[PDB]
């Protein structure tokens, strides 16, 4: 099964399947190797993002009840942000 | 059921899901999948209690109401070699600024 | 002709039961004969109830406070059938899997009052597509061309 | 006369929403009007001098009716009510309340001791005029009922409901005598006896009045050329000149038939809205017509 490293600005290295990477377009790119730096997102953020693409791919196309996924406001913002660069 | 993972050790943190029916073994075996390092020489632990390779995740404490994929459970990697073991260290997360006073 | 999404006046009864399957307070939106948006009574989250409808009507469901689309047996759109065995029909309304960007506006959004948008230090883009708040109507372009 | 040649003479917009019903009184001195704007008003059935304001109803009103002697006056509210009124002083005698929804149509018995109401509750209800209680509460319909009239003697009741069902009451026992089955069950829109009290006159909702003899259980005419598929459209005998049949349409247009032939004999231009109720004066060729929210207006025709 294909990981990939996601590294964070303050250098945090975080290890997710293709598959749930794939979830934005922005780094389908970055990768289209095996490793994507992020001059601009920091590990607290970059951690929040894996959490929501292991989130999407469980839940999409699921018979199941869907919970909420959760964003304290001190970080609102940032991930805002970071959704909007990755398109996901 | 499902649980849902941070396996963390220094800067490294690995995303990765498996049953509670699974053996803390099974985790490894994981982990020697991604790290190319074998299960004899790594050491698990739920915050500092090292976890015993028979038992279950579900064992531990590791349900699916506390390892959903939105916020799942933390699990600490030391490493060990022969006679030498690594310490558990896993290095905190970035901080948010202040809240901007419009909230 | 007449518009695409409305209820068609079969006149034959439908009982179903709306099972709110969902953390927010649900809205009953039900498409009249003309295709206009007529609203229901709400559901607070958990609770269902046994209500009466007709086959072929149309219906869709959105967060009361903040008319966030919702989803219902995992389409947007729900249309009663003909009761079978004196069972009512099923309508499991559900979150749907929100892109990580439309639930942080969503969380923005509530956390944040319109006047002070612009006060926030983010892009330019941010502020109209924030303000773009969700709507029955700026969405139902989408589904007429699915049906 | 072999067509009649009604001409517009006066045009009433004394209502501030749509007009409901209109209904001449029995002796052909006024018209009464029923509107949306929780208003019933009065005026003189030749000049349209408008007479008094009566007030009470608490939303919308639907229809109204005459007592036979015509100093007495019901009205189907929206307000789930029914209300008798003393027409000379305009002060509410009773309040009529039984009904779980919206009162639609309602009308006198001919000897003007009973009330018989229609209701989206799907009932159909008949009251004590002298006391204002609920006599009895027939379980008509699957659907709202659209219609209720009184034949000639009292004897019988005929209603119509959304299910698409016409039914004979006998008066006395509430029993259902006759139902009247169509091909499909188009929503029948309204119903009356003839004037003889042999023939009743349905309005289905596929754009089509019909002329039936219950008895017979035998359709004898067929009208049709005006659109009808939405409101639920008064139809009328036109007999103090020719046999006409009168209906208001959709195209906002006032539509007359040769109640024999059935071919149109006159279409009456002047409602900016769909035109809902109709009447024809007891006495005098006069046509009284009322049009819904973009109209707001009563219009009174004249002919030889």
């Amino acid at each position: 099964m294909m990981y990939v490293k996601l590294i964070s600005s303050d250098g945090h290295e975080f290890i997710v399947k293709r598959e749930h990477a794939l979830t934005s377009g922005t780094i389908k790119a970055m990768l289209s190797t095996n490793e994507v730096n992020f001059r601009e997102i920091p590990s607290h953020v970059l951690s929040k993002v894996c959490m929501y693409f292991t989130y999407k791919v469980r839940y999409t196309n699921s018979s199941t009840e869907i919970p909420e996924f959760p964003i304290a406001p001190e970080i609102a913002l940032e991930l805002l942000m970071a959704a909007n660069f990755l398109d996901c | 059921m499902d649980v849902f993972l941070m396996i963390r050790r220094h800067k490294t943190t690995i995303f990765t899901d498996a049953k509670e029916s699974s053996t803390v073994f099974e985790l490894k075996r994981i982990v020697e999948g991604i790290l190319k390092r074998p299960p004899d020489e790594q050491r698990l632990y739920k915050d500092d209690q090292l976890l015993d390779d028979g038992k279950t995740l579900g064992e531990c404490g590791f349900t699916s109401q506390t390892a959903r994929p939105q916020a799942p459970a933390t699990v600490g990697l030391a490493f060990r070699a022969d006679d030498t073991f690594e310490a558990l260290c896993i290095e905190p997360f970035s901080s948010p600024p202040e809240l901007p006073d419009v909230m | 002709p007449r518009p695409v999404l409305r209820s068609v006046n079969s006149r034959e009864p439908s009982q179903v039961i709306f099972c709110n399957r969902s953390p927010r307070v649900v809205l009953p939106v039900w498409l009249n004969f003309d295709g206009e948006p007529q609203p229901y009574p709400t559901l607070p989250p958990g609770t269902g109830r046994r209500i009466h409808s007709y086959r072929g009507h149309l219906w869709l469901f959105r967060d009361a406070g903040t008319h966030d689309g919702l989803l219902v047996n995992q389409t947007e759109l729900f249309v009663p059938s003909l009761n079978v065995d004196g069972q009512p029909i099923f309508a499991n309304i559900t979150l749907p899997v929100y892109t990580l960007k439309e639930r942080c506006l969503q969380v923005v959004r509530s956390l944040v009052k319109p006047e002070n948008y612009r006060r926030l230090d983010i892009v330019r883009s941010l502020y109209e597509d924030l303000e773009d708040h969700p709507n029955v109507q700026k969405d139902l372009e989408r589904l007429t061309q699915e049906r | 006369p072999v067509k009649p040649n009604y001409a517009l003479k006066f045009t009433l917009a004394g209502h501030t929403k749509a007009v409901s019903s209109v209904k001449f009184s029995p002796n052909g001195e006024w018209l009464a009007s029923s509107s949306a704007d929780k208003l019933i008003k009065i005026w003189g059935a030749y000049d349209g001098k408008f007479e008094k304001t009566i007030s009470g109803h608490k939303l919308g009103i639907s229809d109204v009716a005459w007592s036979s002697d015509s100093n007495l006056l019901v009205s189907a509210s929206d307000d789930k009510t029914l209300k008798i009124w003393d027409v000379s002083s305009g002060k509410c005698l009773k309040t009529l309340k039984g009904h779980s929804n919206y009162v639609f149509c309602c009308n006198f018995n001919p000897q003007s001791n009973l009330i018989v109401s229609g209701s989206f509750d799907e009932s159909v209800r008949i009251w004590d005029v002298k006391t204002g209680k609920c006599l009895k509460t027939l379980p008509a319909h699957s659907d709202p009922v659209s219609a209720v009239h009184f034949n000639r003697d009292g004897s019988l009741i005929v209603s119509s409901s959304y299910d698409g069902l016409c039914r004979i009451w006998d008066t006395a026992s509430g029993q259902c005598l006759k139902t009247l089955i169509d091909d499909d069950n188009p929503p029948v829109s309204f119903v009356k006896f003839s004037p003889n009290g042999k023939y009743i006159l349905a309005a289905t909702l596929d754009n089509t009045l019909k002329l039936w003899d219950y008895s017979k259980g035998k359709c004898l005419k067929t009208y049709t050329g005006h659109k009808n598929e939405k409101y639920c459209i008064f139809a009328n005998f036109s007999v103090t000149g020719g046999k006409w049949i009168v209906s208001g349409s959709e195209d906002n247009l006032v539509y007359i038939w040769n109640l024999q032939t059935k071919e149109i004999v006159q279409k009456l231009q002047g409602h900016t809205d769909v035109v809902i109720s109709t009447a024809c004066h007891p006495t005098e060729n006069i046509i009284a017509s009322a049009a819904l929210e973009n109209d707001k207006t009563i219009k009174l025709w004249k002919s030889d």
